């Protein structure tokens, strides 16, 4: 099994911590959802290849520009996250997160991930966003941003229901294995 | 970690650690506050364990088994004794607050009502100055430690055999040398997230809400000072590269 490193980046409200927790336990916690994620090494077999995929979160480092880059050395794949219930999290992708990741992780594949996809058709979410002249992120808006930023691909998931979570990490493993 | 503390923090939450008959005596808001305090102590116990792997398994094993050049082990594990002293002392205070709160006849049923004062003490005065000095030094030497590790693993056979030997057990799966270094660098930025969530469930006693608000501010001040005090050291960097920063 070859060792690969994955780092997830995105705004504080993007759901990156929850996504790593749900994947690493293969379960949305029924009693207590942890506030933080330390690290994890997942055993993944994708397209017949066995990989040990180390997972890291950047939560808590968003305001600290000299501490945050210490998470990037030798990263093999980046998950760049935004929440579908937050068009503001999607607007910060191209000129804040993307230039930083391209600088510290040159030539590393980026997968743009739309989290909380279950909220796209949530009535409470649609009412709250409409007060700021907003609506949940549409799939084409996500794909277009991924295309513009030079992402390897665009994917969506819901940590709450687990839908799409396995597929995101299997694809990240395939991206980490490419030349 | 020692078995007594591992068993006390084996459960995924405070609500699963205490007896169900004790859990049922508390209101939902108390259970939510205690679950987050339990996560702060449990993650602190694991952080002190990461530092013990670095000092006892790696650092001391390299000194006792290998023939490394002088200054190489200090380069791989900068400030680890100072970091161990800071966090073992903090963990001791957290565990003593829990132990004093136990019900007589129980080794698992407790409620911690007064964490804020302990956090203000940790993140103020000389202990905060030592945390700031130690993390500014450690985090500035982080890139250099990773590069030194990679060079030794690729070129020294006895070093590669030593690493493969001591990291083979399944309990070391997440704790290779580079993984330990990044776990330590990331620890300090977990504190505001944990403290803010404890504060969210600590409004019942106004003195406690005020104390956690003060602690959160002190932790953010420490992080801002550490972040401003970092500049990565590079082996063989020339003075001209430094003054042209
Ligand atoms: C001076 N120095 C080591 C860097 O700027 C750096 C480079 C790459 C990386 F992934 C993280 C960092 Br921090």
């Amino acid at each position: 099994a070859i060792r690969k490193k994955l780092v997830i980046v995105g705004d504080g409200a993007c759901g990156k911590t929850c996504l790593l927790i749900v994947f690493s336990k293969d379960q949305f916690p029924e009693v207590y959802v942890p506030t933080v994620f330390e690290n994890y090494v997942a055993d993944i077999e994708v397209d017949g290849k066995q990989v040990e995929l180390a997972l890291w979160d950047t939560a808590g480092q968003e305001d600290y520009d000299r501490l945050r880059p210490l998470s990037y050395p030798d990263t093999d794949v980046i998950l760049m996250c935004f929440s579908i219930d937050s068009p503001d999290s999607l607007e910060n992708i191209p000129e804040k997160w993307t230039p930083e990741v391209k600088h510290f992780c040159p030539n590393v594949p980026i997968i743009l991930v739309g989290n909380k996809k279950d909220l796209r058709n949530d009535e409470h979410t649609r009412r709250e966003l409409a007060k700021m002249k907003q609506e949940p992120v549409k799939p084409e808006e996500g794909r277009d941003m991924a295309n513009r930023i030079g992402a390897f691909g665009y994917m969506e998931c819901s940590a709450k229901t687990k839908d799409g979570v396995r597929e995101v990490f299997e694809m990240a493993t395939r991206a980490a294995l490419q030349a | 970690s020692m078995e007594m503390d591992e068993k006390d923090f084996a459960a995924d939450s405070w609500s699963l650690a205490v007896d169900s008959s004790f859990l049922q005596q508390h209101k939902k808001e108390v259970m939510k506050q205690q679950d987050v305090i339990y996560e702060l102590i449990q993650t602190e116990l694991h952080h002190v364990r990461t530092l013990k792997i670095m000092t006892r398994l790696f650092r001391t094993g390299m000194l006792e088994e290998l023939h490394l050049e002088p200054g190489v082990v200090q380069g791989l594990f900068p400030c680890v004794d100072e970091l161990s002293d800071i966090h073992t002392r903090f963990l001791s205070q957290l565990l003593e607050r829990r132990r004093q709160a136990l019900c007589p006849g129980s080794t698992r049923n407790f409620v911690i009502h007064r964490l804020g004062d302990l956090l203000i003490s940790q993140f103020s005065g000389p202990s905060a100055e030592q945390m700031c000095k130690t993390y500014s030094e450690f985090c500035s030497r982080h890139s250099k430690a990773l590069k030194l590790y990679k060079e030794l693993y690729a070129r020294d056979k006895r070093f590669q055999q030593f690493i493969r030997k001591v990291t083979r057990p399944a309990v070391l799966k997440r704790h290779g040398v580079q993984e330990c270094i990044l776990l330590v660098t990331q620890r300090i930025t977990k504190y505001p997230l944990l403290i803010s969530r404890i504060l969210q469930h600590s409004h019942g006693i106004e003195e406690e809400r005020q104390d956690l608000t003060t602690a959160l501010g002190l932790v953010k001040e420490l992080l801002s000072n550490v972040d401003e005090g970092i500049y990565q050291l590079e082996k063989g960097a020339r003075l001209q590269e430094i003054y042209n920063r």
